[PDB]
């Protein structure tokens, strides 16, 4: 699988944009999309999202209206389009590929991102924890403060946690706390009751060192966290 | 004719199986039956809160 | 003799709205829900969506008929019973014209009828007709107007004074109006539908006795009685309306001609009556529905 | 001439031993237990997405997701609680007999007129489902598949044989050659050691997975053999046939119990299934309905008509909780 | 109340929608079921049409897309995978004309075509019907008498009286003749003759079928 | 005059 962004680079505030996302290897026309903007050392933050098939589309309440999102099916291409671009929008953006069914992993797999650098009632998901430098080969314990209680009605409770490494693409690590992705190793355990959620590391490793991002999925607007760093 | 030589070692093959009474087997039948009746949402109707089916 | 002439569109008429509604809402239960929606049922559920809500505006127009053109119902409700009933009679005639059209197709061009004709195309064109209606449905929506009578009565038939101001002026526009109404009425309500039934099962009756595949009296008898069903009682008002289109200047100035004021209670309801009788002939006739009319049932 | 006759003097030796050892008959044991037959069950999802007859379906160990399969190229894998149609892979050739639903719910099967078990697997990295496997070996049209594992699954066709396969390899391991007539449902107890194939012979042959060799036979049938359904213990089984009589099999007693017959229906068995305890037996048949024996007693005591066509396929939920049946009106209609 | 499961039925919505376009795509094709005793005879006529299990076979004719479905290389029991093809168009009964002088395959072809006529699945089902190897028969006729596979049968061994004797014997077989009609073809070399067969017998049985919807049949 | 329904 592979997802491309092209169209970065110093943009003039106020001018228009369009970010195509080129997608590779797997079926485009059944994965929802979104758009994750990270500033420069900051946390992640929601953009825009298309449903499969063209028919529900989202926006954050914060950047509704400027940003214009549009699928391409045959060429297998997300375009965002920006129009008057503030002093705000000077972040990575990253295109992530979602898929919404019963036992289904979305976020599951994110874009390298474009750097764009522009020239001059929401559920608050607390990341109390800004860094714990922990040494290699202990338990770490992450916890996620959120604000409204995400234990649904069904029963999932919705919240995704991400890890980012420093000078790579952030990763889906857990899905709705219980659900392991493919292709993470057998280490990471999540306990959430209501409102306080909690990521446990057996063995921690090199590779796991990065910043760890609390992200709940009950209502539009998606909301991430602060973040949690590690060092080793 | 390998075909009724076949048959033959079959039969002699099922011939050797141990037969255990029927009352016996059918009491544990009814035993397993009984024992697990509890939990049985077609015999004893659920309610609506533990059903999933609404 | 004049007095029964008088009672006879009413008595006509209470049997057509009792037939109606269970013919109705019988076709739109069991072509509506328990049968899967294919473009024969379809059509047959639009007939019967245009068929039923018909027979629901009836009791209105029988109580209006039966006082003597007093309506007792508010202002709103008269302008509002009228367009329901226009639209759906001139539903109720495109889709016997739509029904006929497609049957035409699927018997002349088979290939066709199996390629393109399909339940979503069906979904797509069957909104056509009833865009139509509301089209058609122009003259009923601004011009009619109940009218106040110092004398006591209420006629709700037609009101010019809004729009035209002074009777003089106004009059033309009348006279105008209601002679469009009635080549608009006739030129796409009978002359085209009637001709569309008669030359569609005509091709498909000539189709049929060319293959030979009628060794049963059953396809000729019940393709006649749709024919002698939708010409016995819609031309007989449409004679009417026609001749008192064109005779409304001898009504209006000098009003000698009222022949066709008394006689169009009769030719109305014998109208109304191919609507009595539109399920039963359409879609009674098939074994499949009288099959699952029974499982149901 | 001598061999004949020798599988004669077996066949009624065998029949003598297990003659001698009934003494007692399971309706003289069950006057003594309470009835509880009589239920009603409601349906309570209808799925709606099948545009021809479904012809067999499957639930998974979660028993939320349950495949279905029918003629219109269209295996779709449902969600049960929200209705909601989570898959519909499209289908190489059209006509099916069964499918299956893995345990670990990674792999779906499939089979039919085309002798070939397309096995699909559906967590994958991209967003379609791709055809797995294609286990083409048999001769026959493919009547009944089930997953051991995800890399071992059994079949059973219409050239007289089943087969234990091995998915990676892609080739049939072990192959049943008891039957006579052609195999037309598989049921696998619940510790995956041993199962049962039901023929057009009227006999249920149990088979062991692991030696490849035929343990039991049980021939009481008068006529052909459409479904098998073992008991929640592994210890019995239910057969459904076109005898309009579907009959209890002990393992252990090896021979019949009793006997589910009314005296009303001439029609078919097509779909057997127990329900989590056992005391009732789920029975599909081509009277456009389903019944509900009480297992212990035969006593007919629930009737699910929901259906405007012949049943083929009902599935009971592993944790008890529905029946799903499939018919040949293109809906699934989950009863609970 | 739906959180992101919203989303999972806009996927059903979105793949019901690709269903019900399948749907309609694949009964927009007509589909044949193709029988018959003997593989020559069905071999030589699947030849001619348009350029293991069953044999799908899909091919067009006047913009009609046909799907031939030969199951006779299958060997089992008919009646278990027979109710499959309850929905099938027409049943193209491909049977030679030269059987007859082997061995009793006319006797043979006579019970499967009784079978298929009066079984309960095919009422509907107005079927096609193929005589194969014309001059194979011609020749028979010639060599041998046909006095052998019909003992009723007394005649002159010439091919028009016997090929009409031979299409009235498989005519007369059907118990029900009131629904299905067995249109009967004798096969040519030239394909034309054959698929045009095929066209018009499809094309009738459409046009019956059309009409047992709307109501007068 | 009389008011025609069509
Ligand atoms: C099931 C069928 C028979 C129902 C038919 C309804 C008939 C019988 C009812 C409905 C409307 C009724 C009419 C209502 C008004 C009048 C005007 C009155 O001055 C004479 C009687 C008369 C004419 C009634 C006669 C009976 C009547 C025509
Ligand atoms: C059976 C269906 C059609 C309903 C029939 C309702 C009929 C029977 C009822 C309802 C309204 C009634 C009318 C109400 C008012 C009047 C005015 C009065 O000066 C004469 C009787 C007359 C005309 C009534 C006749 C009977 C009537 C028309
Ligand atoms: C007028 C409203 C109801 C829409 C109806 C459209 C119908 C009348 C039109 C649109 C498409 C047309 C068809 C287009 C193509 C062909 C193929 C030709 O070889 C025979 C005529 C035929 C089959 C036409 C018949 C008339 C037709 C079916
Ligand atoms: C102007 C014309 C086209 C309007 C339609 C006229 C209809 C009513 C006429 C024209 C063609 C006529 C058909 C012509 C031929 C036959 C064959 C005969 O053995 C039975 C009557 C039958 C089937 C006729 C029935 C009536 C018919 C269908
Ligand atoms: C068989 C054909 C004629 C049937 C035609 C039906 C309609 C269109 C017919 C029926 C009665 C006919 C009218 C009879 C009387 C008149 C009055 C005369 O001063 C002008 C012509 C005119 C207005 C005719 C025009 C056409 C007409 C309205
Ligand atoms: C005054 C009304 C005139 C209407 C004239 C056209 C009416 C519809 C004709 C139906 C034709 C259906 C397709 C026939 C194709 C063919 O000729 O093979
Ligand atoms: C033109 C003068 C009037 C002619 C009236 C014809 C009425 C035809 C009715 C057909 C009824 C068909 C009954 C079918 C019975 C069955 O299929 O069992
Ligand atoms: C004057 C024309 C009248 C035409 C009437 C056509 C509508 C027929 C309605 C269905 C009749 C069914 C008769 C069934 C008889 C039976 O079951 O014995």
């Amino acid at each position: 699988v592979q997802l491309v962004e092209s169209g970065g680079g110093l943009v003039q505030p106020g001018g228009s944009r369009k970010l195509s996302c080129s997608a590779s290897g797997f079926a485009f026309s059944s994965f929802g999309m979104h758009w994750v903007r990270q500033a420069p050392e900051k946390g992640l933050e929601w953009v825009a999202y298309i449903s499969s098939g063209s028919g529900t589309i989202y926006y954050a309440d914060t950047v509704k209206g400027r940003f214009t999102i549009s699928r391409d099916d045959p060429k297998n291409t997300l375009f965002l389009q920006m129009t008057s671009l503030r002093s705000e929008d000077t972040a990575m953006y990253y295109c992530v590929r979602s898929i919404y069914y019963y036992g289904s992993s979305p976020f599951d797999f994110w874009g390298q991102g474009t750097t764009l650098t522009v020239s001059s009632s929401d559920i608050v998901m607390t990341q109390a924890t800004s860094s714990v430098p922990v040494t290699p080969g202990e338990s770490v314990s992450i916890s996620c403060r959120s604000s409204k209680s995400l234990l649904h009605s069904n029963g999932n409770t919705y919240l995704y946690w991400f890890l980012q490494r420093p000078g790579q693409s952030p990763q889906l690590l857990i899905y709705r706390m219980s659900n392991l992705a493919s292709g993470v190793p057998e280490r990471f355990s999540g306990s959430g009751s209501g409102t306080a959620f909690t990521l446990t590391i057996s063995r921690l490793e090199a590779e796991d060192v990065g910043v760890y991002y609390c992200m709940q999925h009950l209502e539009y607007p998606l909301t991430f966290g602060a973040g949690t760093k590690l060092e080793l | 004719i390998a075909q009724a030589r076949k048959l033959v070692q079959q039969l002699k093959m099922e011939a050797n199986i141990d037969r255990i009474k029927v009352s016996k087997a059918a009491a544990d039948l009814m035993a397993y039956c009984e024992a697990h009746a509890k939990e049985d949402p077609l015999l004893t109707p659920v309610p609506a809160s533990q059903n999933p089916f609404r | 003799g004049y007095t029964v002439l008088r009672i006879l569109p009413l008595v006509v008429l209470g049997v057509t709205f009792v037939l109606g509604v269970l013919g109705n809402g019988l076709v739109i239960w069991v072509a509506g829900f328990r049968m899967t929606r294919t473009v024969t049922t379809i059509c047959y559920l639009n007939l019967a969506l245009a068929d039923f809500s018909f027979t629901a505006t009836l009791p209105f127009l029988i109580v209006s008929m039966a006082m003597g053109e007093k309506w007792p119902f508010g202002w709103f409700l008269c302008k509002l019973i009228h367009i329901v009933v226009d639209i759906n009679l001139f539903g109720s005639v495109f889709l016997i014209g739509f029904i006929a059209l497609d049957r035409c197709i699927c018997v002349l061009h088979p290939v066709w009828a199996q390629n393109h004709r399909t339940v979503s195309l069906a979904m797509k064109v069957i909104v056509g007709p009833w865009i139509l209606a509301l089209v058609l449905t122009l003259p009923v929506f601004l011009f009619l107007t109940t009218v106040t009578i110092p004398n006591g009565d209420t006629y709700c038939t037609f009101n010019f004074a809004s729009w035209g101001g002074t009777p003089e002026e106004r009059l033309k526009v009348a006279i105008t109006m209601l002679t469009a109404r009635g080549i608009i009425r006739f030129v796409i309500g009978f002359s085209l539908p009637m001709s569309i039934v008669a030359i569609c099962y005509g091709l498909i009756a000539a189709k049929i006795h060319k293959k030979g595949m009628i060794k049963s009296s059953r396809p000729l008898r019940v393709l006649t009685a749709v024919v002698a069903s939708f010409f016995i009682c819609w031309f007989p008002f449409q004679l009417v309306a026609l001749l008192g289109t064109v005779w409304l200047k001898e009504m209006l100035f000098y009003g000698k001609y009222k022949i066709i004021d008394i006689l169009v209670n009769p030719t109305s309801s014998l109208a109304f009556f191919n609507s009595c009788l539109n399920p039963m002939l359409y879609v009674f006739v098939g074994q499949d529905f009288r099959e699952r009319l029974i499982h149901s049932l | 001439d001598e061999l004949r006759q020798e599988a004669e003097q077996l066949k009624n030796q065998i029949r003598d031993a297990r003659k001698a050892c009934a003494d007692a008959t399971l309706s003289q044991i069950t006057n003594n237990i309470d009835p509880v037959g009589r239920i009603q069950m409601r349906t309570r999802r209808t799925l709606r997405g099948h545009l021809a007859k479904i012809y067999a379906m499957h639930w998974g160990t979660d028993s939320r997701l349950l495949v279905s399969a029918s003629q219109d190229g269209k295996l779709i894998i449902w969600d049960s609680y929200t209705t909601n149609k989570v898959h519909a892979i499209p289908l190489r050739s059209s006509w099916v007999m069964t499918c299956a639903y893995a345990p670990s719910g990674n792999y779906v099967a499939c089979g039919g007129l085309d002798n070939i078990c397309s096995i699909y697997n559906l967590k994958t990295r991209q967003g379609n489902v791709r055809v797995s496997r294609e286990l083409a070996g048999h001769t026959g049209y493919l009547s009944c598949c089930r997953f051991l594992d995800d890399n071992q699954i059994v079949t059973s066709s219409g050239d007289t044989t089943c087969a234990l396969w091995d998915i990676e390899t892609g080739q049939q391991t072990t192959t049943f050659t008891g039957h006579t007539g052609d195999v037309m449902s598989l049921s696998l107890a619940p510790d995956t050691r041993l199962f049962v194939s039901g023929a057009c012979d009227a006999s249920a042959k149990l088979w062991d997975v692991r030696e490849g060799m035929c343990r039991q036979t049980f021939t009481g049938h008068e006529s052909d053999i459409n479904a098998i359904c073992f008991f929640p213990d592994g210890n019995a089984f239910a057969t459904g046939s076109d005898d309009a009589t579907c009959r209890l099999f002990d393992l252990r007693a090896d021979q019949e119990l009793m006997t589910y017959s009314h005296d009303n229906i001439i029609c078919g068995i097509t779909s057997v299934s127990f329900s989590k305890s056992g005391r009732l037996l789920l029975a599909g048949y081509d009277d456009f309905n389903c019944n509900v024996w009480d297992a212990l007693k035969a006593d007919r005591a629930g009737v699910l008509a929901g259906h405007d066509n012949r049943v083929s396929c009902l599935g009971v939920t592993d944790d008890g909780m529905a029946v799903a049946t499939g018919s040949w009106d293109s809906f699934l209609k989950i009863w609970n | 109340l739906s959180a992101e499961d919203k989303a999972a039925v806009e996927r059903s919505k979105m793949i019901d929608r690709n269903l019900r376009e399948d749907g309609e795509k694949a009964a927009r094709e007509v589909k044949l079921l193709l029988l018959g005793a003997g593989e020559s005879g069905k071999s030589t006529i699947v030849k001619q049409m348009k350029i293991t299990g069953i044999v799908e076979t899909h091919f067009t004719f006047k913009d009609l897309h046909f799907k031939m479905f030969d199951v006779g290389a299958q060997r089992s029991e008919r009646k278990k995978w027979i109710h499959c093809f309850e929905g099938v168009t027409a049943i193209i009964f491909c049977v030679a004309l030269s059987d007859y002088d082997l061995v009793n395959r006319m006797h043979e072809s006579m019970k499967l075509f009784d079978s298929i006529c009066n079984n309960k699945w095919f009422t509907d089902t107005s079927i096609i019907l193929f005589l194969n190897k014309k001059d194979l028969f011609e020749e028979k006729i010639k060599k041998s008498p046909l006095t052998i596979c019909y003992p009723e049968y007394a005649g002159s061994n010439t091919y028009e009286e016997a090929a009409a004797y031979i299409q009235c014997q498989f005519e007369d077989l059907n118990k029900r003749k009131d629904t299905k009609e067995i249109y009967t073809h004798f096969t040519c070399s030239t394909e034309t003759k054959n698929v045009q067969f095929v066209f018009d017998a499809v094309t009738d049985v459409i046009i019956k079928n059309n009409l047992k919807d709307c109501g007068l049949f | 005059w009389k008011y025609m329904v069509x």
